[PDB]
């Protein structure tokens, strides 16, 4: 629900694709 | 069983109804969706409803009136054991888009591109029609679109979801089924408007063109990144319109699949076109309904002497209501065939 830690994980699997 | 039930339509008009055959279609803590036969069958949805407040589902049909949503043909009340429940009788229709769509992958077989355009024209249709009257239904999914399998007419169903979006309220973020949910509400965005009914009609058409959901997420961010698989990773400027608490993050920058790469080879350009300006992260980009109506790839439906694949009339596509035609009048032109 925080943007920060919402984000990060899109970022994680942003990277992995 | 038998009960005095008020007509769904109309003035407030007491009929005695009876119903039998009573079978469970749906659980859930959303209501109990019976089947039951009156001599026709007919939907019962049961629900609790706090007594001290209206019942929002009730509201909005009672309200909209119109060939492409279900009719609401009776509701009661009842209770058990200040436990109210709200009951209400829907018509009927036997299937699904969803329920097609699964004989079709079943079958190993593609949906005729004809149907896709007769059943996708009727969606647009009915969201031009329920946003004029302020709803937003926040659940466009395949399996709340009725079809008739002989005379192809679609009905949307299900307003259980459904809500006035007002100006500066906000709104529950996580709606929708999760395939068909807009970006802006994966994002958080609690100010949307009823362009996310649009972003899901966009991927009911798609299914339709793939034989398979476009954006299959597992999860909520997964269904962002199977957005951003096709789409490609949205802009900060696109992120901003979505919701701006997120437009400082570096997220990583994946390119977009190309959209005549996406669908199958022979998928209709104008198809892909529609897709394509349907699917658009910024909510405002997304065509409106009536735009959608009025696009080329319906092109096919207005011509004089098209019929259905099983060789019957099309079904109403063209009867619009006076309010309809001042939804957005510059495409009435476009919307109404030079035959009328
Ligand atoms: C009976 C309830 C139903 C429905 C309810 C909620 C969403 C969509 C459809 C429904 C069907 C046939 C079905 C797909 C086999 C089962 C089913 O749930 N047709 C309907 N017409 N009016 C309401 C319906
Ligand atoms: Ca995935």
């Amino acid at each position: 629900l925080l943007p920060q830690k919402f984000a990060e994980e899109l970022i994680h699997r942003l990277e992995a694709v | 069983t038998t009960v005095v039930a008020t007509l769904g339509q109309g003035p407030e008009r007491s009929q005695e109804v009876a119903y039998t055959d009573i079978k469970v279609i749906g659980n859930g803590s959303f209501g109990v969706v019976y089947q039951a036969r009156l001599r026709e069958l007919v939907a019962i949805k049961k629900v609790l409803q706090d007594k001290r407040f209206k019942n929002r589902e009730l509201q909005i049909m009672r309200k909209l009136d119109h060939c492409n949503i279900v009719r609401l043909r009776y509701f009661f009340y009842s209770s058990g054991e200040d436990e109210l429940y709200l009951n209400l009788v829907l018509e009927y229709v036997p299937e699904t888009v969803y329920r097609v769509a699964r004989h079709f992958t079943k079958a190993k077989l593609t949906i005729p591109i004809l149907y896709v355009k007769v059943y996708m024209y009727q969606l647009f249709r009915s969201l031009a029609y329920i946003h004029s009257q302020g709803v937003c239904h926040r659940d466009i999914k395949p399996q709340n679109l009725l079809v008739d399998p002989d005379t192809a007419v679609l009905k949307l169903c299900d307003f259980g979801s459904a809500k006035q979006l007002v100006r500066g309220e906000p709104n529950v973020s996580y709606i929708c089924s999760r395939y068909y949910r807009a970006p802006e509400l994966i994002f958080g965005a609690t100010d949307y408007t009823s362009s996310i009914d649009v972003w899901s009609a966009g991927c009911v058409l798609a299914e339709l063109l793939l034989g398979q959901p476009i954006f299959p997420g597992d999860s909520g961010v997964d269904q962002l990144v199977e957005i951003i698989k096709v789409l490609g990773t949205p802009t900060r400027e696109q992120i901003r319109e979505m919701n701006p608490n997120y437009t400082e993050f570096k997220f990583p920058q994946i390119k977009a699949h190309p959209w005549t790469k996406v669908f199958k080879s022979r998928t209709p350009p104008e198809a892909i076109a529609l897709c394509s300006s349907l699917l658009e992260y910024t909510p405002s980009s997304r065509l409106s309904p009536l735009e959608a109506c009025a696009h080329s790839f319906f092109d096919e439906l207005r011509c004089l002497g098209t019929q259905l694949p099983n060789n019957r009339p099309l079904p109403p596509l063209f009867n619009f209501s006076a309010g309809e035609l001042s939804i957005q009048p510059s495409l009435n032109a476009i919307l109404i065939p030079p035959h009328r």
